[PDB]
């Protein structure tokens, strides 16, 4: 079956940089592109952006195009989301999901486990 | 098809319809293996038709 | 495109039909697909997909849940309401950037 | 475009395609001829047909 495992709970500080992982298990990491999704808690789901895991180009949604970064190892089928300079307001949960595809499939069946992070 | 939306294109013909053009004299076509030299500029042809249609 | 979702607390009883309501600013009908979607959060776990492009039960889910919705409106039904629906529906928007979630309906 | 000269035309030409803007990643960017040139030759009695 398909799974997106993600790296465990990590504790950081304002101005560090964090690393995470998410290794695509059950499929063809380079037919499906890999979404990145943020939670704060206590609030709603708010996308982030997507990596085009045949060509690596990333994209960013409006409020996401500061300072993130979208990276990929093609070989362990893993993407990598960078967070540099944390602030206070970064502070939520990081999910990486699938989308179901086909017209119009930004709509995710298979998500990560989640990290929750804190700055 | 996949639980995804699918889309078909279908086409289908049973009908052609034959057609001739023609141009009027003092004009004519010239039907053969017509060779063009840009250098020289030159049009020459060995045993080319003369045609109207 | 901004959701407004209603309500935005939902108090039923076991065995009574819950809905919830969902607009948005736009129109996200596409060529015959209505592009909305329903997810369900329990505390501490990822959203898992429920009702997908407005109408389609997601395999694996029990068949109590179901869908409907026209242009711009759209609703979930759960008729006999148990007891692990506790958790927060959000209907999803995918036909536009950034995609929003919606804002949550406790129930 | 050539030593010949450099011939333009500003008439539309017609194809199938995707539009593949605001899609994911498995929208095909290729353009579709629906007709060949032998569909106006080979078999002209007999009956033609296209799926896409
Ligand atoms: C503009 O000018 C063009 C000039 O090219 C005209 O085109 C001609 O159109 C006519 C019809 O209007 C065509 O005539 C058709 O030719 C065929 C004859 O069959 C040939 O092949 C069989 C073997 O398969 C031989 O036995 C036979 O002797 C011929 O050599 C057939 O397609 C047609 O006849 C068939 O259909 C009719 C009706 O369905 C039956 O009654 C017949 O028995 C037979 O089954 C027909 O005769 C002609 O070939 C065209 N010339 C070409 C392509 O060079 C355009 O018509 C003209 N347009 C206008 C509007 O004036
Ligand atoms: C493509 O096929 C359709 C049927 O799928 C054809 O339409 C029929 O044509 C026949 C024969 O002339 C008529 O009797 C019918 O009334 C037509 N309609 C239907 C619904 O059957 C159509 O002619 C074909 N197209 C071409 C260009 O030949
Ligand atoms: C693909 O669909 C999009 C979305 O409708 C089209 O983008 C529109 O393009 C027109 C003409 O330039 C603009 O006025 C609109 O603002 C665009 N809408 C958007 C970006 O949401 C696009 O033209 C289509 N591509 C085609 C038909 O090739």
């Amino acid at each position: 079956q398909i799974q997106l495992v993600q790296s465990g709970p990590e504790l950081k500080k304002p101005g560090e940089t964090v690393k995470i992982s998410c290794k695509a298990s059950g499929y063809t990491f380079t037919i499906y592109g890999m979404n990145w999704l943020k939670q704060a808690p206590g609030k709603g789901l708010k996308w982030m952006g997507w990596i085009n895991t045949y060509t690596g180009e990333p994209t960013y949604a409006d409020d996401f195009k500061g300072r993130f970064a979208f990276s990929l190892e093609t070989s362990a089928s893993t993407a990598y989301l960078q967070v540099n300079n944390l602030k206070n307001e970064d502070t939520a949960t990081y999910f990486c999901a699938k989308y179901y595809d086909g017209y119009y499939g930004w709509y995710f069946d298979v998500w990560g486990a989640g990290t929750t992070l804190t700055v | 098809r996949d639980r995804k939306p699918f889309y078909t294109v279908d086409l289908n013909s049973s009908l052609t319809v034959p057609l001739q053009s023609c141009v009027k004299p003092p004009y004519m076509l010239v039907v053969g293996n017509i060779v063009i030299k840009p250098d020289s500029q030159t049009i020459t042809c060995e045993n080319c038709r003369l045609l109207t249609c | 495109i901004v959701l407004t979702q209603s309500p935005a607390s939902l108090a039923v009883t076991l065995g009574q039909r819950a809905t919830i309501s969902c607009r948005g600013s736009e129109s996200v009908d596409s060529y015959g697909n209505s592009f909305m979607h329903w997810y369900q959060q329990k505390p501490g776990q990822p959203p898992k997909l429920l009702i997908y492009r407005a109408s389609n039960l997601e395999s694996g889910i029990p068949a109590r849940f179901s869908g409907s919705g026209s242009r711009t409106d759209f609703t979930l039904t759960i008729n006999p309401v148990e007891a692990d629906d506790v958790a927060t529906y959000y209907c999803q928007q995918s036909y536009e950037d950034p995609y929003t979630f919606g804002g949550g309906t406790k129930l | 475009n050539n030593e010949f000269g450099t011939i333009i035309d500003w008439a539309p030409r017609g194809q199938f395609y995707h539009n593949c803007s605001g899609q994911t990643q498995s929208c095909p960017s290729a353009q579709v001829s629906p007709a060949v040139d032998s569909d106006l030759t080979e078999s002209l009695d007999k009956h033609k047909h296209k799926k896409l």
